């Protein structure tokens, strides 16, 4: 089962991560029954 | 334990010929084969990993294929700087094993 | 940018022991699993031992099983092999590396070192 | 194939249906009967399991 948590929230600061605490609620739980090893990260490019 | 075996122990061939080196395994390591090249007084640099796909900064002479038990690295035209010895890792389970290494040199 | 370094090699005695450390700098050390490699003189290439890169599991090459120990330390980016009972057959130049292992390590590069040599006589 | 064959050389449709049920997630499951809810009483019951 792939597990996803996520919350968004509004920052101020730059070039770090905020003092303070928030939870992270589930947001998807996924039957797919792979194996995870890696990850990489997908960028949008524009043509131009 | 997985067995690695190599062959040949050594092969000697000049400037353009094709140069192959077959790598065994005693049990199914899938795709699982990393191949590595070392020359003397270097430590090993990876050229293909995960059977036949080529590392970033390896020459496009260099290829590789091969599926379970029987693996073979190839080299489309050897270069004199490709005299080296070469050896296949598997890496299905643990612990890790290398081959004995093929030794490539200049015929 | 990417470096590995060996060091603490020498000669010992047969029974004695001896501690490698490995210095890595240049990369997110406490994000990969490591291994060590050893190569006698004549020889080729075989593996020691495994550390995931949190330090917990630990796995050993058969011929080193119940000698040798590995550990890490991720606040000083330094792996360390302790070896004990070393014997005449563990004569050997030991590399720190990480080996490029898309079923366990989960590492995408492979690193290598210098490599240190441990003679027992 | 005619359809004025006789009955065991007249064509007919066959469809299989194979169970796969291996170490994993499934994925395919039959439908779950729910009875009325009932409030203010003591009962037997079952929430999604
Ligand atoms: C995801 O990774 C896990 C962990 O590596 C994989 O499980 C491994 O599956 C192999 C078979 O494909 C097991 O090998 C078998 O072991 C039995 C018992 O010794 C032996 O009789 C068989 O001939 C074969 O060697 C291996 O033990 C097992 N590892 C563990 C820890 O259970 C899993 O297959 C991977 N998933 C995918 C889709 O690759």
């Amino acid at each position: 089962y792939f597990k996803i948590y996520s919350k968004h929230t509004p920052i101020n600061l730059v070039r770090d991560l905020p003092q303070g605490f928030s939870a992270l609620e589930p947001l998807v739980d996924l039957p797919i029954g792979i194996n995870i090893t890696r990850f990489q990260t997908l960028l949008a490019l524009h043509r131009s | 334990v997985i067995w690695m075996t190599q062959s040949p122990s050594s092969l000697s061939a000049s400037v353009g010929d094709r140069v192959t080196i077959t790598c065994q395994a005693s049990q199914d390591i899938r795709f699982y084969l990393n191949w590595y090249q070392q020359k003397p007084g270097k430590a090993p640099k990876l050229l293909i990993s995960d059977a036949s796909n080529m590392e970033t900064g390896v020459p496009s002479r260099f290829s590789g294929s091969g599926s379970g038990t029987d693996f073979t690295f190839t080299i489309s035209s050897l270069q004199p700087e490709d005299i080296a010895t070469y050896y296949c890792q598997q890496y299905d389970n643990l612990p890790f094993t290398f081959g004995p290494g093929t030794k490539v040199d200049f015929k | 940018e990417v470096q590995l370094v060996e060091s603490g090699g020498g000669v010992v005695q047969p029974g004695g022991s001896l501690r490698l450390s490995c210095a890595a700098s240049g990369f997110t050390f406490n994000s990969y699993g490591m291994h060590w490699v050893r190569q006698a003189p004549g020889k080729g290439l075989e593996w020691v031992a495994f550390i995931r890169y949190d330090g917990g599991n630990k796995y050993y090459a058969d011929s080193v099983k119940g000698r040798f120990t590995i550990s890490r330390d991720n606040s000083k980016n330094t792996l360390y092999l302790q070896m004990k009972s070393l014997r005449a057959e563990d004569t050997a130049v030991y590399y720190c590396a990480n080996l490029k292992d898309s079923r366990y390590s989960g590492s995408y590069y492979d690193y290598w070192g210098q490599g240190t040599l441990v003679t027992v006589s | 194939f005619q359809p004025t064959n006789g009955v065991g050389y007249q064509p007919y449709r066959v469809v299989v249906l194979s169970f796969e049920l291996l170490h994993a997630p499934a994925t395919v499951c039959g439908p779950k009967k729910s009875t009325n809810l009932v409030k203010n009483k003591c009962v037997n019951f079952n929430f999604n399991g």
